[PDB]
């Protein structure tokens, strides 16, 4: 049913680009950031992930969980 | 050759190893240089980024540095810097334990030819972290992870989050052309737990990413840069000057080098980190113009 | 005449000092690394930030260094990188390059241990930018200043200008706790003459500056960060990579590193950085990404 | 007599703090980069000056010639 959407910084950059991505809420968010990785062309499996206020998220839940925790605004640390 | 000096001392002298140093005195930037000599640190991995960080401090005149390292200096490892062509076939702490004991016999040694994440390695590990500071007994003043695996980057974190150790993490890309250094104060900053990798989120054995003759690319450039950073941030940290960095990045293709502050996940999978978390809230909530010599032109400051 | 190129293996074996770089194609960052092999470049000053370049660059497999420093090693550089206690005494470029030949021997030295800014030396420091290139008779790619004075850089700055030499500057404070790196272009972008520090140009000997029985601070740690640096865009320049950095600073209180681009003075003090300048403004006139696992239906708005 | 005014910005400061002087037009600009450097509290003997586009300033001239040629907008580069 329900869709969230996270706007995700690559903090890596100068330019400080940013990707949103539309996500069934029951998706793991493991898949999100390897989503997100894949769209900056960082290595998925050593990225991270941090909300906008530069706290620490574990990935292993769902989109839904994330989302309802911290909110849409995140940021790839590669 | 070197002689042993008991005194550090600000003597401008040829002979006088510390001169360049204890100059931080005079020019007003370090208050307190000596006071280096109190310190211990432990570095884990003397690799690409350990060598490098090991022979800055031990250059810096440490008090005390503990090496781990299972590894043997290869052929391969030329194109970094610190180890030699015919060093190739020692165990990179016993390697670099003879040569950093040439450049400054002054700094105590102990090193451990062993892989900490073993559970016949760890208990010792982590007595050593406690232990094995200046004073035999004392803990380690900071430790300093130069690995380049998330098992014993885990490892240390799981350990200094037990322990309340302060460290530091570095690391270096795969494509030799970035890295970073973090600063982990458990309950104060940001875990490795706190904010885990993709990997170690989906539970994935590392080992299987690890295609056999395939090899990380890497470059005496950014080993250099990565070193000198992470030094930098443990002498401000250690010696109380400048700002110390809690994460600093650095991208060589564009010259990009972030600086962040990665704060704790509360629902952190480390419940001593959580619970250092918890210490550290609680110990929070209950905590209490220019002189121109010569200005004969009448210029004035609007 | 020819110089011959030896190969650089790929080779991911235990006994291959070149795999990690040559790794440097698979990852996509330089599709032909075994160009290093071809260029020469020179160092001016094998001290604190020079003799870690020279190593970086002996590491790198560089086809050709050469080497200029007059001073000798003294316990009192041993709070910097490199040079070892029992090498005390050595001249720096003799010390450097036993070192280096054992570190690296495909990279061939020649090294000069002189004052490159006096009368006698001058003009053979200018024939060995000009001549001392991997191969004899062609010029260096590059010349680096890793010195320590103005007088030193002004001598670069000159001989540069008047050869059309590309180079890199590089330098660290006396506080220790900064440093920085400048592309010189001759033409391009500002020389060292075009906007000259207080001293050079108020012709206040530099020398007046120096008390007797007090040093500039030098940290290893800085040193390290200031030569990788350097390193670092070189290679971007010599194997077009990455972007190049006309101008990088480094503050080691803040950690902060400003980009900048220096232009040149069109009316700089030196006459060849005039002249080049004409030449250049004459000669200037004249993706859709791909995922392999998307089961979970995410999608980019 | 007549002064000149100049906005000098310190490059190597994060902030890219800035001071604004304003100079009799006879002052040799040597004697006002010494002032600016004593200002940001990093040393004269060593520092140097180019316009805010980047184009460097020989200032052993005076500070009304620099005003004439470049403008107000200056950096100096400790
Ligand atoms: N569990 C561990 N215990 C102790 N030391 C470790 C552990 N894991 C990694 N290290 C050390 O980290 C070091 C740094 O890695 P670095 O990549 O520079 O060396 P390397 O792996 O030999 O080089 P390369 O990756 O090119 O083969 C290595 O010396 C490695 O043995
Ligand atoms: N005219 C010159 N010709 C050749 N080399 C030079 C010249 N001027 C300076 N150098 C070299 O630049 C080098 C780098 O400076 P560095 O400050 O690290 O060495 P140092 O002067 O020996 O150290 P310290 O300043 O602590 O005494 C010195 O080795 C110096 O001899
Ligand atoms: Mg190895
Ligand atoms: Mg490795
Ligand atoms: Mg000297
Ligand atoms: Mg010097
Ligand atoms: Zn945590
Ligand atoms: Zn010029």
């Amino acid at each position: 049913m329900s869709k969230v959407s996270f706007k995700i910084t690559l903090t890596s950059d100068p330019r400080l680009p940013y990707k949103v991505l539309s996500v069934p809420e029951s998706t793991p968010f493991t898949a999100v950031l390897k989503f997100a990785a894949e769209e900056f062309k960082v290595p998925a499996a050593t990225s991270a992930i941090i909300t906008n206020d530069g706290i620490g998220i574990n990935p292993a839940q769902t989109a839904g969980n994330v989302f309802l925790k911290h909110g849409s605004e995140l940021r790839i640390i590669p | 050759g070197r002689v042993r000096i008991e005194k550090m001392s600000s003597e401008v002298v040829d002979s006088n190893p510390y001169s360049r140093l204890m100059a931080l005195k005079r020019m007003g930037i370090v208050s307190d240089y000596e006071k280096i000599r109190t310190f211990a640190v432990a570095i884990v991995g003397v690799g690409g980024v350990g060598s490098v960080t090991a022979e800055m401090l031990t250059r810096c005149g440490i008090g005390k540095l503990l090496l781990f390292d299972y590894d043997k200096v290869e052929l391969a490892n030329m194109n970094r810097l610190f180890f030699q062509p015919h060093q190739a076939g020692l165990s990179k702490v016993q390697a670099a334990e003879h040569t950093l004991r040439n450049i400054n016999p002054d700094v105590l040694f102990e090193v451990h030819n062993y892989n900490i994440t073993t559970v016949e390695n760890f208990q010792h590990f982590m007595d050593r972290i406690s232990n094995g500071g200046l004073e035999e007994g004392k803990p380690v003043d900071l430790v300093l992870s130069c690995v380049d695996n998330f098992e014993a980057r885990m490892t240390i974190n799981t350990a200094c989050n037990e322990l309340g150790q302060t460290w530091m993490e570095s690391g270096v890309s795969e494509n030799a052309v970035s890295g970073h250094i973090q600063l982990i104060i458990p309950g104060e900053s940001a875990c490795f737990a706190c904010a885990p990798p993709l990997v170690v989120a989906a539970n994935i054995d590392e080992k299987t990413l690890k295609r056999e003759g395939v090899c990380a690319a890497s470059l005496p450039t950014t080993m250099g840069v990565v070193a000198g950073i992470l030094v930098q941030n443990v002498l401000k940290f250690l010696l109380n000057f400048g700002t110390v960095s809690f994460y600093l990045g650095y991208n060589a293709m564009q010259d990009f080098f972030p600086t962040m502050s990665m704060k704790p996940n509360p629902q952190c999978d480390d419940r001593n980190c959580r619970k250092q978390q918890e210490e550290y809230k609680k110990k929070v909530a209950a905590l209490p113009e220019i002189i121109h010599e010569d200005n004969e032109w009448g210029i004035e400051l609007v």
